[PDB]
DNA sequence: GAGCATCCGGATCCCCTGGAGAATCCCGGTGCCGAGGCCGCTCAATTGGTCGTAGACAGCTCTAGCACCGCTTAAACGCACGTACGCGCTGTCCCCCGCGTTTTAACCGCCAAGGGGATTACTCCCTAGTCTCCAGGCACGTGTCACATATATACATCCTGTTCCAGTGCCGGACCC
DNA sequence: GGGTCCGGCACTGGAACAGGATGTATATATGTGACACGTGCCTGGAGACTAGGGAGTAATCCCCTTGGCGGTTAAAACGCGGGGGACAGCGCGTACGTGCGTTTAAGCGGTGCTAGAGCTGTCTACGACCAATTGAGCGGCCTCGGCACCGGGATTCTCCAGGGGATCCGGATGCTC
């Protein structure tokens, strides 16, 4: 009997399939990519949780999601992530 | 009688769990109160890192006529984009390697 | 008394006599082993051998001033 | 109204006057231009950052509070400006 | 004849002045005009509290002054006293900037 | 019949306020609950560190001729401090400077 | 009159009065203390909300401070910060 | 059971490939015990504060995931251990 | 007379051939035996997963290569290619430890 | 009797010290403005009771980690020849401190006017919570082909012989005295 | 006829080019095990409704920020000069580089034991929440002495103008030919 430990493998899968449908991984960088996602994570969302506290406001929002995203992604990063986070979110409010 | 199941990542569109990121900002206590936007919004930010650090590991891996990325790929596709080196300064990929960096001085004649 | 470091300097120029002049720290080194303070007397040194080889008594190799090599005249 | 040439209002003297507080003996020409360069990267680092904040908080006016926020976030958080 | 003292003695004087000392060197007004014009070229109309600029004024000097014992100990690591920008690319280097 | 209102700094014998740390930690979201010892423990921690700052600034105050502690004299505290130093090595104070350091290269034979 | 902004002022005047009663203290070194006792404060929470998430834990004890005091302090601060503070959480727990 | 000397099982020709890694072209025959030195520095912090990570936890035994978490507070990060 | 290359291009070669490597290059068990060697001073009996163990060997790697790559713009700052202990010292001085 | 070797004393140059000036250090003096303390207020701390819930512990399994052991070389190490730098020293050129004068805009201070900071009142949009339901992701099993490894060619590259060009020292001739 | 000065030539040092050795790169064969795909399941995600509150927005004021205007001078700007380094070259001593052999201990494969990791169940200690109420904590305000600025006199630092010692150079002296 084992406990199952939630990861984030089939989901970077997918998207190396949308990129590149016929290349593969190792199982190690694919160990990286999953600390990869949990750090950056942590970072974005340790931003927010400070830019939440700042401004005393209880409640964390999508537009100080875009502040840390503008804050800690440098230069052209930050102006297609908030491209398609913002379709992405008319999208989800579209349906 | 209740409506057929449908995720929230592909109403979205996306591919990572919008759910699971947003229960993880619920567990992480890094705000008492989430809105919903938010981990859709996060979702969103980090498919777009995943997509450019995949093709530049895709393309690296082609130029190494390797099918499969293995983690010298990966260490060559984030440092040798500038703007990743300054967004992963001070991080080292395990069995990454390091960029070719002989200085001038170092050749001969 | 004692005699002037020039003909010390003569002595150590025909010491060794290789093809190429003698140096700079090779002559200070022969100073210092036929018995000499060297230390104090680094403008003595240059003032004596830039004198030398202004009268064309040596001439000079390579180097420029107190620098280079340092070898005897044609005759 | 516009601005355009603010960083020679660095001056030559103020420069040295600085490395003085470095300990800086004697300083070359092309130094100047090299520090006015430096110092345009950080500021504009750091205010890009304060005028994002600024933004989040729906406010016209730079304030001391996000200045020290972000050059805390900026990993060079200074002492005698909080609150 | 007037006096003139041997250059250095002077330089290492003010050094000892104004390290003892915990005044600002930077003018306050062209720097402020230069905060002013580097926020220009984001979004137009801002203002500034005079709290708030001179907190980035000191902020300012600390970097600067930081990155200069670091030049600093670069151009004694040389064998030299003079400063060249070949030292301060260094130092950026090193630093990770 | 309730009893007289004493503070929670009086009974753990200290002066730091005891009980706005732990106003500060539950509205600070780091956890959902904090326990008794834990903001008790802060406050100590905090009081000895003021008390060995200010310490070595009225030490330094005192060496300066003076009754009234400058900003100059905490960098004289913390800069001459080398553990304290590692505490606060990233941190600069505002209208501070810095200490006298002269390289032994610098000064005439 | 006017709402009110919360400090640490008269609490590190009470301190010099404990440890230095004939000094005084500028108005800039108390604001400067004040942003020092919020930055150690911040750092030692972050710290304690770490150990909290990485054992699973959800309650801020007193032992992870006692960790994250040692972790963040170097050395003679430490240990004598670990004596002075288990000794005023003996005098706490005894009334 | 007991280890004394293997501050010195770090061979000086691993010391010269980590220089080859480093892009050292030449390297002086007295940087091996200073190298030892600053190794033995950084491994002794990184395992302090391992250690105090896992006597929090009540374990006798350390894992990856503490020693990625270590280097994460201190500001040099790694990756792939379960971080 | 057997053949031999002059000095520094085995070396080149040797900067070429390990840096296009990727393989973990300090010996394992050795190092294992000095962090449980420094390991018993702070706490006694503690164990070590092996996964640990080649994480820190990275990290040691890591941080030894930075050091290096840092020292080599020291030796270039200095005009010379070789590196002698003060050059590492001031990169420690510079890096704020 | 004089040409040369030698010795000895005088000019000269570098080092070595005293005195003048000056920048800072130290002793009074004055009026000023931050600070310390009184006072009023009001708000978060405190008590106490409850309610739920979460971590500390007992116990039980099982997993990889520690220990032991036997081959088997890759590498650690040492030594010796050898070549390639480190740096010490100085020559030389040049670039920048220092000091003075002239300019100029910084600082101050003094005054007007309004932009948004900040707070309050309101009313409403949004989202934790909970019960229920069901389906995508992960443990698990398996199969299977890109890759690690081995082996046979091919070429770059790197050092060296060999071959030609240039410097130069020594020898031969020519001039001049 | 000797002394000296110039030109040439052959010997030696230093560059251009082909050639061999070798390590590195490329082509082809082979197994394997880690990548990848299919299954079971079950929990984690989701749909609906409800409660409740954080927050968006109108309003206001005020105060703090921005704009402008006169005066003074400290600081900036420029120029002359002079001096301290920057740095290139050369050479010498040395300190690793590298290439051989040798020892060994790291590395690999195999096996037993266990101790701790970890999972499950208890349940008890403990923390969160909330009504009520108060005393400490902060705004406001007001006085005063420690202190910032001002001025006068010593002291230490600096730099430059005179004295002492070593050195080099020229003249006297003796000796020998």
């Amino acid at each position: 009997k084992r406990s199952r430990k939630e990861s984030y493998s089939v989901y970077v899968y997918k998207v190396l399939k949308q990129v590149h449908p016929d290349t593969g991984i190792s199982s190690k960088a694919m160990g990286i990519m999953n600390s990869f996602v949990n750090d950056i994570f942590e970072r974005i969302a340790g931003e927010a949780s400070r830019l939440a506290h700042y401004n005393k406001r209880s409640t964390i929002t999508s537009r100080e999601i875009q502040t840390a995203v503008r804050l800690l992604l440098p230069g052209e990063l930050a102006k297609h992530a908030v491209s398609e986070g913002t379709k992405a979110v008319t999208k989800y409010t579209s349906a | 009688a209740r409506a057929k199941a449908k995720t929230r990542s592909s109403r979205a569109g996306l591919q990572f769990p919008v759910g699971r990121v947003h229960r993880l900002l619920r567990k992480g206590n890094y705000s008492e109160r989430v809105g919903a936007g938010a981990p859709v919004y996060l979702a969103a930010v980090l498919e777009y890192l995943t997509a450019e650090i995949l093709e530049l590991a895709g393309n690296a891996a082609r130029d190494n006529k390797k099918t499969r990325i293995i983690p010298r790929h990966l260490q060559l596709a984030i440092r040798n984009d500038e703007e990743l080196n300054k967004l992963l300064g001070r991080v080292t990929i395990a069995q990454g390697g390091v960029l070719p960096n002989i200085q001038a001085v170092l050749l001969p004649k | 008394s004692g005699p002037p470091v020039s003909e010390l300097i003569t002595k150590a120029v025909a010491a060794s006599k290789e093809r190429s002049g003698v140096s700079l720290a090779a002559l200070k080194k022969a100073l210092a082993a036929a018995g000499y303070d060297v230390e104090k007397n680094n403008s003595r040194i240059k003032l004596g051998l830039k004198s030398l080889v202004s009268k064309g008594t040596l001439v000079q190799t390579k180097g420029t001033g107190a620098s280079g090599s340092f070898k005897l005249n044609k005759k | 109204k516009v601005l355009r040439d603010n960083i020679q209002g660095i001056t030559k003297p103020a420069i040295r006057r600085l490395a003085r507080r470095g300990g800086v003996k004697r300083i070359s020409g092309l130094i100047y231009e090299e520090t006015r360069g430096v110092l345009k990267v950080f500021l504009e680092n750091v205010i890009r950052d304060a005028v994002t904040y600024t933004e989040h908080a729906k406010r016209k006016t730079v304030t001391a509070m996000d200045v020290v926020y972000a050059l805390k976030r900026q990993g060079r958080t200074l002492y005698g400006f909080g609150g | 004849k007037p006096h003139r003292y041997r250059p250095g003695t002077v330089a290492l004087r003010e050094i000892r002045r104004y390290q003892k000392s915990t005044e600002l060197l930077i003018r306050k007004l062209p720097f402020q005009r230069l905060v002013r014009e580097i926020a220009q070229d984001f979004k137009t109309d801002l203002r500034f509290q005079s709290s708030a600029v001179m907190a980035l004024q000191e902020a300012s000097e600390a970097y600067l002054v930081g990155l200069f014992e670091d030049t600093n100990l670069a151009a004694i690591h040389a064998k030299r006293v003079t400063i060249m920008p070949k030292d301060i690319q260094l130092a950026r280097r090193i630093r990770g900037e």
